[PDB]
């Protein structure tokens, strides 16, 4: 199966006018002929050909596009197709083979002189022919060698329509002529279930039967599109059958059976007693019709679904009928837009759908990882070469990769505020010196911080700022290429600074393109690519694989293996994890930066919220930002091969459609982020510390020998006798017996020889210079026993108490230690 | 040495330029004749942006070879 | 070049106090046949028929040669050079046997006398004592000769002594001892008191010199003291006239200011020889100023106060009146007990002065580091567990051997034991267990080793309560040299090659022996104690050397005080530290060392203050070792004051007794830098506070948002459907915004936040409103909620900063304050 | 062979003994003598003390020896 080159119906000028000519001269004219020679209007205007016109006619061909397109997927699928002489298959149609076909269906009626069809086939087909040969003749020189390679070629196509012999089945182009009238013929014609089963029948053998379900259930779309009745189907319908082929039926007998030799009958011929003719609904249900044809217990409405009648018979009326059957332009842009939907609409049906079109709110990482970020830009001080330092707590370059592949970057983002925003600039003071490197090895290294801060900031509030950031991601290779790398886990050789700036940069750019874009949300985006060969080949093979499972369908829903494939082979991380550049204009990445890889991203219900990049005058990039949400997925509908860029490297576009469903949703493992926040919110407890560190201290007993020596010098020596008589007895014992209390660490001494230390007055009675020394010493010794004995005998038997209080969860007995402390 | 760099807009400006000329030496050449303002203007050839100071030569950009323009601004 | 005495005293020998007897029984206690003062005398009713010349008087010129011998050996001793004999001797080269045989002449001296007559009948008097000596040895000749006098030369030549036909008082050391012995004792109350005491000082001062004359006169006055004699005042600014003693005349001072001399020398003037007009006698004053008077005489301008210090005049005089006056002119033995007190304490006085004085006997009190040392050795003895080969390990210190010499070497043990207690004795036992198999090592290296505990267990510990394990433990010591033999050596730091294990018993059976000797001795401290030792021939000479220096530079004085010599040679010789830092080990009877032991070497401890707290060892039967323990306090020497060689012991080396005084004074205690116990003790005391560091780890606990996070979902797809009414309504408008802020007040860590959604948690009777499974379910999921977040709030938001405030509070040592903060905290 | 023990008391014990006689049978027969019990004695040789178990030639105690005896008891 080889890769289609984009050609379609609906874009390719030399098909439309072939269509132009065949409409101005034969077909929008007036019939010459007796049968339904006189016109029908629609909606004020006229058509002269309503059955056999302009709208049959390019349904038709869009009939052979599809049935293209459908054969093609099948092949991929490995379903054996019907094969030609040559042993060739309809999924074998080259793009320049099928645009010769349809040149010659633009002609395949338009040698009609009336609506008979009962005779003067042969003259009509002739007249048909003709036409066609005028035409070619005409414009000979653009035809040939471009569209026909020659004469020889052209007389083929003019055989096919003439049709001499009625070989049908000779080529592609016979069979592709023919089954494009004959699809056309399914419509309202009574009963509608005999007729769509043998058109189905008539195509199911070329292309397999997935395939000729999504033809006819295309069909019906571009009938429509086209604005024709469209008939409903019941498998149990009570009408006799009808043998389409003849306009016959088929009998039951007086005997239990269906008649066969099965027997063909006449509408004429009469029947033997109580036979009966076979109906629709025991038709279906033969084993014969269910093996190639699945309508069995299948019901379809008719019209289009929330219409009523009246409205749809005045949508049938309206005036856009005829402009269908005598403007080409508009005829095609109808079937364009359903071709297009029937390629959406599988996709749809094949995964949980949604009603909610913004990103998710934040799940509990996403906030501790804003959180985190915030705290950063507030403390450059914490990063260093290797790690950053915040709040005891070492973070490596692994945490912030992990905060680029399991955060919603974005969401991450709109948890940040314009206080982060301006501490953009401290944090690249900070990293004035700190080395960029871009992907490409050439190029020299950049140092962040003074390349922004006198290249890019401009001052101004923090609207400025935001765009200067936005500018920096837009205009400096240096820094977008080692960002993005990083931030899709596909880099190599990147410094630790590098990594983190991406995981700081990523939320806050996001932040800037949120409150800064005005514009609203273009539909169509084009991404730029340089991928090496082997893995566009991977990306081609994996687009297909999703294109050829997924079809329209009448009766048979494959979208479980839709869901199956597309899981199997979506390439949506490629435009995932970071801010990603795309342009409303494909020129960008086509022709200015020359990428051999463009994705058409196609978002028509508003999934993706780009937002805009820097200016959008005439001759700007056009940019626009795109961070995937976690739940689209960019299913790719078409693969296209575009030529060649200028290093004569292929170029492919990718045509790909932003679908939103819970299907998509990765599950990722939480506590990544929330775990160290909180290592950091842990306090330090530094005066509990320092509480310990002090009932810790050796009491100092040499000053209380220090006086205990000091009493006992004067304690023998005293000649005032009442001086001496209170030495010995106030003041030595509490010495001693304060010694051995902070020796012994005895709570009970020393919460009472705090009473025995003589007052102020006592001491106040010697007016000696020692004495008011002592007086001194003595209150300092006092002091440091009371501290002791408060400290062991107060407070720190209420903290024990308070903690056992909160290892029971008993928390007002907690606060109940603290605040009823007994005394000594 | 001659060169010329094409734009989103369709037009193609021709440059009399000679290698050992710088990428400001450009910008400041389209200028003159188009007189969009440098730092407006945003070189890329062979998909790769040029940047200020490197060269010519530097860039392999030779005879006849093809540069391309793109106007990038702040917004707001 | 001085030979070792060999302890010969005029109060211990035999002989001599016999010939007292003798002399007293015979002559000395019979009437006065003469006219001059024959009158008898009376003191408290008891006769006294010689009161001048008699038996005191005959004593104390004995007493006098004795200390005259003693002072010229020490004389010689400090390098001085003294008066020669003929012969080439000094009164330095006086033996014990020659002393002894002057004494006895002294003794007869004054038998002769028929009444106080002096000047008229000298000859007839001498020769009449003469007879008498010959008379005694006659009737004596067997045990006398030869032992005592070697033959009739000799007693002849004694004989001559007494008999003084020629004055040649200077011919021989027998002569100047007789004669100066007899001079000495005229030092008395007549005045001038300064004539008289010049006089006999200059007389003596050439044999022994005027150290040693000091100490023989100062010496005197206080066997005048003992023997209730009045001792004079001396008053070298007294203008009384001078008196000629030689004569009993005068020396005057002409009509110039001068002494009147002679072609100089000053003129001997008669006292009958009344003189010219403005002719003067030279006053006391005027003598003793005089250039030849102060070179041979220390007396000028000093003062002697006369009497007893501490008793008033009239108290003195009835002193001299009471009955042991005549007890001492009548009572041989009473007599000399009272000359042998005066003389030995003579040897002490001088030692006490040249030290700091000390008024307390008993140990001090407790040092900081003792207390200390005493509580590890308490839980060293609770927890045996603690005792590794190498260490004690005790509460996270690892005491190595040099913390436990330390406690030995610096620690009054005994103080140490003081602190100890009766559980601390009984888990002797446990410690022996432990140490079961732990092998002791005597000093003898023939002996085998011993296994501690096993030993202790099996054949020293004998049942009963705390008090027989203190006697089975102060058995221990005094029975088994193979333990106390190691113990001694490692607590005098002597030892080597002891095991950590010796050194660690050793620093804990030391104070618990203390104290097992403290808590059951009962006898009352003796005051004479000895101790045997078996020294090498090399070390005992040193210390004989060593106490024969102190001894020779102790002595009394009148007015030269040289204690700041003695007190030089004491702390440069001393070696109280052979019986220091151990539990030592003594008796009272001398036999035990002497006789039991063969020590050749004796230390005569003695302890009139009672400074030493010997405590009894075992039993005092008849037959046993009379032994008693000393433990020496720090600041106590061990002061020798006498020398003697004691003869051989059994295995013929020679045997010498020191006789030791115990002396108390601050300069004698070590200085040694506190903190050796202490500081180990305070490390095994730091607390470890769980309890803040768990409180402190709660604190650290992180909540669990993801929960707050999740039944955030589960409230919303609670409440998606309507199911219990309106418990929807509920779900929506109480619970969630209640959960919202939770999650926002945790993750800032806002207080305020968390303390008002604590009050906007829904009542439990608003959620009695709801019945349906998955209510209940949600009211469960509530509840925890709200823990996590009250956690948070009272924590961050009362306790943490109470704390906080407390500590700094105490930080500022406002305590009030600290106190105030956890007190006084505000609910939210 | 005979030897000697003197006393404290002024006692001469005199004991007929051979010298590989123990220092145990040597307070048993000091016992026998004069009702001392072997408990309260410690027998003394050249300020030596001696110990049950070992000899009398094991001390080198000779003919005509003088030993020395205490009584020595644990007190209360």
């Amino acid at each position: 199966v080889p890769t289609w080159n984009g050609f379609s119906l609906y874009t390719d000028e030399t098909v439309r006018n072939a269509a132009r000519y065949a409409y101005d001269n034969y077909l929008g004219k007036p019939y010459t002929g007796t049968v339904e020679a006189t016109p029908v209007n629609f909606g004020g205007q006229m058509v002269y050909r309503q059955h056999h016109g302009l709208a049959h006619t390019l349904r038709t061909m869009a009939y052979a596009e599809i049935i293209v397109e459908e054969a093609r997927k099948a092949k991929l699928r490995g379903e054996s197709l019907k094969t030609f002489a040559d042993g060739r298959t309809l999924a074998d149609v080259t793009p320049e083979e099928l645009r010769k076909i349809m040149i010659a269906q633009a002609f395949f009626v338009t040698g009609r002189d009336d609506e008979e069809s009962s005779k003067n086939y042969e003259k009509y087909h002739e007249q048909s022919r003709d036409a066609f040969l005028k035409y070619v003749e005409e414009n000979k020189s653009t035809l040939i060698p471009d569209v026909f390679k020659d004469e020889k070629d052209v007389k083929f196509y003019a055989d096919v329509i003439e049709d001499k012999d009625h070989k049908w089945a000779d080529s592609p182009a016979h069979v592709l002529v023919n089954q494009g009238h004959m699809v056309d013929l399914v419509r309202v014609k009574q009963p509608p279930e005999s007729y769509l089963e043998y058109y189905f029948s008539q195509l199911q053998p070329w292309i397999g039967s997935t395939a000729t379900e999504a033809v006819f259930a295309t069909q019906r779309q571009f009938f429509h599109a086209t604005y024709e009745a469209v008939a409903g189907f019941d498998s149990e319908n009570k009408e006799p059958h009808l043998v389409v082929d003849g306009l016959g039926r088929y009998v039951i007998g007086q005997d239990g059976n269906p008649i066969r030799e099965l027997k063909f009958f006449s509408q004429k011929k009469k029947l033997e007693e109580n036979q009966r003719y076979m109906r629709v609904d025991e038709y279906l249900k033969l084993d014969e019709v269910q093996k190639r044809f699945p309508g069995a217990g299948k019901k379809l409405d008719g019209g289009l679904p929330g219409l009523k009648e009246y409205q749809y018979l005045q949508r049938l009326n309206s005036i856009n009928r005829a402009r269908c059957e005598n403007d080409v332009d508009f005829c095609l842009g109808q079937l364009q837009t359903a071709h297009h939907q029937t390629k959406i609409t599988p996709i749809k049906r094949a995964f949980q759908s949604s009603s909610e079109k913004a990103r998710r709110q934040p799940n509990m990482d996403e906030i501790a990882a804003a959180r985190i970020v915030q705290q950063i830009m507030a403390n450059p001080d914490c990063i260093h070469d290797d790690h950053v330092f915040l709040n005891g707590q070492k973070l490596e370059e692994k945490f912030f990769r992990d905060l680029l592949a399991k955060c919603d970057m974005a969401i991450v983002g709109s948890l940040l505020n314009d206080t982060d925003i301006r501490n953009i600039d401290t944090l690249m003071q900070h990293e004035r010196n700190t080395e960029f490197h871009s992907t490409d090895a050439k190029a020299k290294p950049v140092k962040l911080g003074e390349t922004w801060e006198k290249t890019i900031r401009s001052g101004g509030g923090v609207t400025q700022i935001k765009h200067d950031l936005i500018f920096l991601m837009q205009n400096d290779a240096w820094y977008h290429t080692r960002v993005n790398a990083i931030a899709q886990n596909r880099d190599k050789d990147s410094t630790f600074k590098e990594v983190l700036i991406t995981a700081l940069m990523t939320p806050l750019t996001n932040k800037s393109l949120m409150d800064t874009s005005r514009s609203p949300a273009p539909k169509t985006l084009f991404r730029g690519l340089d991928l090496s060969e082997e893995f566009k080949n991977k990306l081609i093979n994996q687009a297909e694989t999703i294109i050829a499972n997924t079809t329209e369908h009448l009766f048979t829903d494959l979208s479980t293996e839709a869901f199956k494939q597309i899981k199997l082979n979506d390439f949506s991380q490629v435009s995932a994890r970071t801010c990603a550049s795309t342009s409303t204009n494909i020129e960008v990445p086509r022709t200015i930066f020359g990428s051999n890889t463009i994705f058409e991203i196609l978002d028509p219900d508003g999934l993706l919220h780009p937002k805009q990049v820097g200016t959008h005058v005439s001759g700007s990039e056009s940019e626009y930002s795109i961070y995937l949400p976690e739940d689209v997925a960019l299913v790719p509908i078409k693969v296209s091969f575009d030529g060649k860029t200028g290093k004569g490297k292929d170029r492919h576009i990718f045509t790909l459609v932003a679908v939103k469903s819970p299907d998509f949703t990765p599950r990722h493992e939480s506590g990544y982020a929330v775990g160290p926040l909180l290592k950091m919110q842990t306090p330090k407890l530094e005066e509990i510390q320092r509480l310990v560190e002090q009932a810790r201290e050796e009491p100092d007993l040499e000053r209380v020998f220090n006086l205990q020596s000091r009493v006992a010098r004067q304690a023998k020596f005293s000649t005032e006798s009442g001086y001496k008589t209170f030495l010995n007895e106030k003041v030595a014992p509490v010495l001693e017996q304060s010694l051995n209390g902070l020796l012994d660490n005895n709570v009970t001494i020393l919460g009472k020889v705090l009473s025995a230390f003589p007052s102020d007055g006592q001491w106040s009675a010697f007016n000696s210079v020692e004495a008011r020394q002592m007086k001194i010493q003595m209150d300092a010794i006092k002091q440091m026993v009371e501290k002791k004995a408060v400290l062991e005998g107060q407070i720190l038997p209420a903290l024990a108490q308070c903690q056992n209080a909160l290892e029971k969860q008993n928390i007002a007995g907690a606060l109940q230690a603290l605040r009823n402390i007994p005394s000594l | 040495m001659q060169i010329f760099v094409k734009t989103l807009t369709g037009k193609t400006i021709t440059l009399e330029v000679e290698p050992s000329d710088t990428i400001e030496n450009v910008k400041a050449k389209i200028q003159d004749k188009e007189g969009i303002p440098p730092d407006q203007q945003a070189l890329i050839f062979a998909g790769k942006q040029l940047e200020d100071g490197r060269t010519l030569s530097d860039y392999n950009i030779q005879k006849e070879s093809t540069l391309h323009l793109v106007l990038r601004l702040r917004g707001g």
